[PDB]
């Protein structure tokens, strides 16, 4: 799993690798109300439930 | 003119600042960090290595009794045995069939190879810091190098820079460390003069050239077998060899915040904590008056594409009308949007093109070009790739950043509910007033 | 067998402790402190010394105009003057009666004498500690030397000693110090690259062998006088010379707690703060069994003189009966009285004499000699001299220490007043009972 801050991986005698995450979703921020909520749920899961 | 700014402690991300002085045209500088180094102060305690055992020839004395005396050598031992009858290749050694004795002795020294294979124990104290920068200054790249505290000043091309101090005192080293051929460990080594028979620290010395040695290995002599000449003994094996086979992982592979470790001299490089303030003094000959710079009178904005990825995923087009040929600066007036270009060339009646990156779902921002402002707005789409190999180039979002369509829905629901409360309360007030008067 | 004690940090006063182990005779030890040293960690910043000015021959060009170019040397200057007319010992130099010109230049360097006369700036960090002790052991004197922390052990005559850590972290040095030929001052020197034209630090360098020099003195050239060939100038005088005439008193004469200071290396000696714990281990071969020690059966005490001065001003005489000849220890069982002797010799039926010191006005204490107790008492007179040249060898007194005569008067007065209140209270209770019952 790749956290927010990143991951570092070392394999044998080679140099280490670095990975960072990027935004993606299947919802949309424009359109019907039920599609808007899915957009923010998949990006900030814990804060969406509390506020709503 | 004096200017002060603050820069976060991240390597590989450029930053920009604005200089504004009344009566003159504005100026924009670009700064980027390349390396930060920390270095502690060290003191030596003692060193360790492998050992050697010395056994001289036995003494077989026949038809008599022998004795031995005491000495001052480390781990000295003596014993006398009775009832021996040794043999050799041609027959028995001595005539008597009893009343024979044997004497044996041994002691411990320091091996010769301690001048190549050894480990060193240190004591650590507070560390210093250093830094190195690249600055874009009047169309050229210059480099500066200075200590990260307020007691150093450097001058390059008639400009003076002062950097530091840092905002945090975090360090990855403890009070006690151990070093061996490029690896650094955190360990609580035993006190000098208090070693143990089978662990790290059975042999101790103060310097590879010194003559004093402390040893705490067990050594007991045992009885010779019948018909043989030899000197057997029992002893705990070396502790330095055992440590090499089970020492575990080093500090480079376990340290937090992504620091790197080197040993000659001991350093830690590129730790991402805190932020660094910077101060710069600019002379008067570097400025340009307002009347000599060109003026721009009519503007409009259009945004044909936007995608809020971690790279520069935007493009914009601006139209302008200029008075005469010259140079100008470009700067953004909002914190959530970054613009790559620093300056442009304007002439006649034409257009110019720029690029930007942002994290907003709905983009609204203002752009300033030589003392005038314009308004841009567009809608943005999300990307398709999940994982990339470089950090973001824009800042994070707050609670107030919400798409325009979502903000509209909140207003209708909130406003409508408030009306039902408002109308109900007026009924209560009127009905209470009539009852008060009627009585 | 382990034993722990605590001694105050004062030099030149002996102390005694008691070791008591069941099955063996008691043994008394004595210890005395001879030196304590503190030493910080230093790092160098820069040095300062005098400067020198270099001026070459002037250039006179007649019937023409001259010009000059720029150079990178420190404090460079060039100027051009018009309308000159020089003279020499034989007559005028050049034919033309006007349109002559003169060129002059100068720059600043570093003097050669800087390798012998210079001052140095440092930064200071946490310090270490060391100590030296004298112990009376088994009827002989021995010396030990060790670091004052829990990370060192020494062995003398089969006994281990551990000294430290200290109870206070007070140090007389600040973060910045300046050193010059045996003197140390506390000073806040200006940063590197930010000197002043007439104070300490106008010229700076990183090491006595460096080639890079920074200078911020003022240098202005002036017009030559009529008929002469010379190069006048104006410049602020040296700042390092002024400091030597106005530096004031050093730390050795101003430091608190009575510390001493030496500079090669920088150390502080004999500062009186805190106390030091000590741990000692004694082998089993050093004790004597109780069956072998002599016994004492009858005891008495008589004291012929007492004056409670800062020296040993008491004498006592004790009678005894002993079973057989041998050695014995003496020890006091009160804290307000100290006894000088550690061991005594006993035989037959005789008497022995001791001396003591105390600050009490009325004396009452006990003495132990080989597992027996005796009681002594006396009255003491005050001394007649006002001032001495050595500290006291006894402890201070508390509020419960009062002369026997004074205690009697307080008891009588408090008892007498208390009786009146007691008799009054009984009368009131009897009356109150009759009123309650009768109604
Ligand atoms: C979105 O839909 C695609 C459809 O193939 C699916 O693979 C993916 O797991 C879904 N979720 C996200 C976050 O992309
Ligand atoms: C090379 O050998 C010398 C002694 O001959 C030793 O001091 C040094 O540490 C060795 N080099 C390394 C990298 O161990
Ligand atoms: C040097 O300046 C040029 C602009 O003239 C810039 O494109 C380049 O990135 C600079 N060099 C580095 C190493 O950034
Ligand atoms: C003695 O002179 C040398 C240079 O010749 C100098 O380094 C040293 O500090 C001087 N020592 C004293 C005590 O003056
Ligand atoms: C050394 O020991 C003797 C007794 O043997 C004692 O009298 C003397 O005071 C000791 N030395 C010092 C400096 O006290």
């Amino acid at each position: 799993t790749v956290p927010t801050e990143g991951l570092e991986v070392t394999w044998g005698n080679n140099e280490p690798y670095k990975y960072w995450p990027q935004m993606s979703t299947n919802g949309t921020a424009h359109g019907h109300p039920h599609e808007i909520i899915l957009y923010y749920y998949e990006l900030y899961p814990t804060m969406t439930v509390v506020i709503v | 003119y004096e200017h002060v700014t603050v820069i976060p402690n991240t390597v590989g991300v450029p930053y920009k600042t604005l200089v504004n002085r009344p009566g003159y045209s504005p100026m924009v500088l670009e700064m980027e960090l390349q390396s930060v180094t920390l270095e502690p102060t060290l003191s030596l305690d003692y060193i360790t290595c492998e050992y050697k055992t010395v056994i001289p020839s036995p003494y077989v004395k026949c038809c008599g009794t022998a004795e031995c005396k005491d000495k001052s050598l480390p781990d000295y031992s003596c014993k006398v045995f009775t009832g021996v009858y040794p043999f050799m290749w041609g027959g028995a050694y001595c005539f008597c069939d009893a009343e024979n004795t044997q004497l044996s002795e041994a002691h411990v020294e320091k091996s010769e190879s301690c001048k190549t294979e050894f480990a060193s124990a240190y004591r650590a104290h507070t560390a210093s810091a250093s830094a190195k920068l690249r600055v874009l200054y009047q169309g050229n790249n210059i480099t500066v190098a200075a200590y990260a505290n307020g007691d150093h000043a450097v001058t390059v091309k008639d400009a003076k820079f002062v950097v530091g101090p840092m905002s945090s005192a975090w360090t990855p080293f403890d009070n006690k460390i151990v070093v061996y051929k490029g690896d650094v460990y955190n360990m609580d080594y035993p006190p000098f003069g208090a070693g143990r028979p089978g662990q790290f620290g059975d042999i101790q010395s103060r310097t590879p050239e010194s003559k004093d040695v402390y040893a705490n290995t067990q050594l007991v002599l045992q009885r010779p077998a019948a018909g043989t000449v030899h000197v057997p003994y029992s002893q705990a094996p070396s502790g330095f060899k055992y440590w090499l086979k089970e020492r575990g992982a080093s500090l480079q592979h376990t340290a937090p915040f992504g620091c790197q470790i080197a040993t000659n001299p001991v350093r830690a490089v590129n730790c991402a904590v805190g932020n660094i303030p910077i101060s710069i003094d600019i002379p008067d000959a570097a400025f340009t008056r307002v009347v000599d710079a060109p003026s721009v009178t009519d503007m409009s904005c259009e945004v044909p594409a936007c995608t809020h990825s971690s790279d520069f995923g935007g493009v914009a087009i601006i139209k302008y009308t200029a008075s005469k040929k010259g140079k100008c600066a470009v700067h953004s007036m909002t914190n959530a949007v970054t613009i790559r270009e620093a300056d442009v060339e304007v002439e006649g009646n034409s257009q110019l093109q720029i690029s930007f990156s942002t994290a907003l779902a709905s983009a609204e921002f203002r752009v300033q070009v030589c003392s005038t402002q314009v308004h841009c707005a567009a809608a943005c789409h999300p990307p398709k790739d999940h994982i990339v190999n470089y950090p973001a180039s824009h800042t994070t979002l707050g609670v107030q950043d919400i798409s325009t369509t979502a903000m509209s829905w909140v207003q209708k629901i909130t406003g409508g509910v408030g009306l039902i409360v408002a109308v109900a309360a007026l009924i209560l007030i009127v009905v209470l007033c009539v009852s008060f008067s009627r009585h």
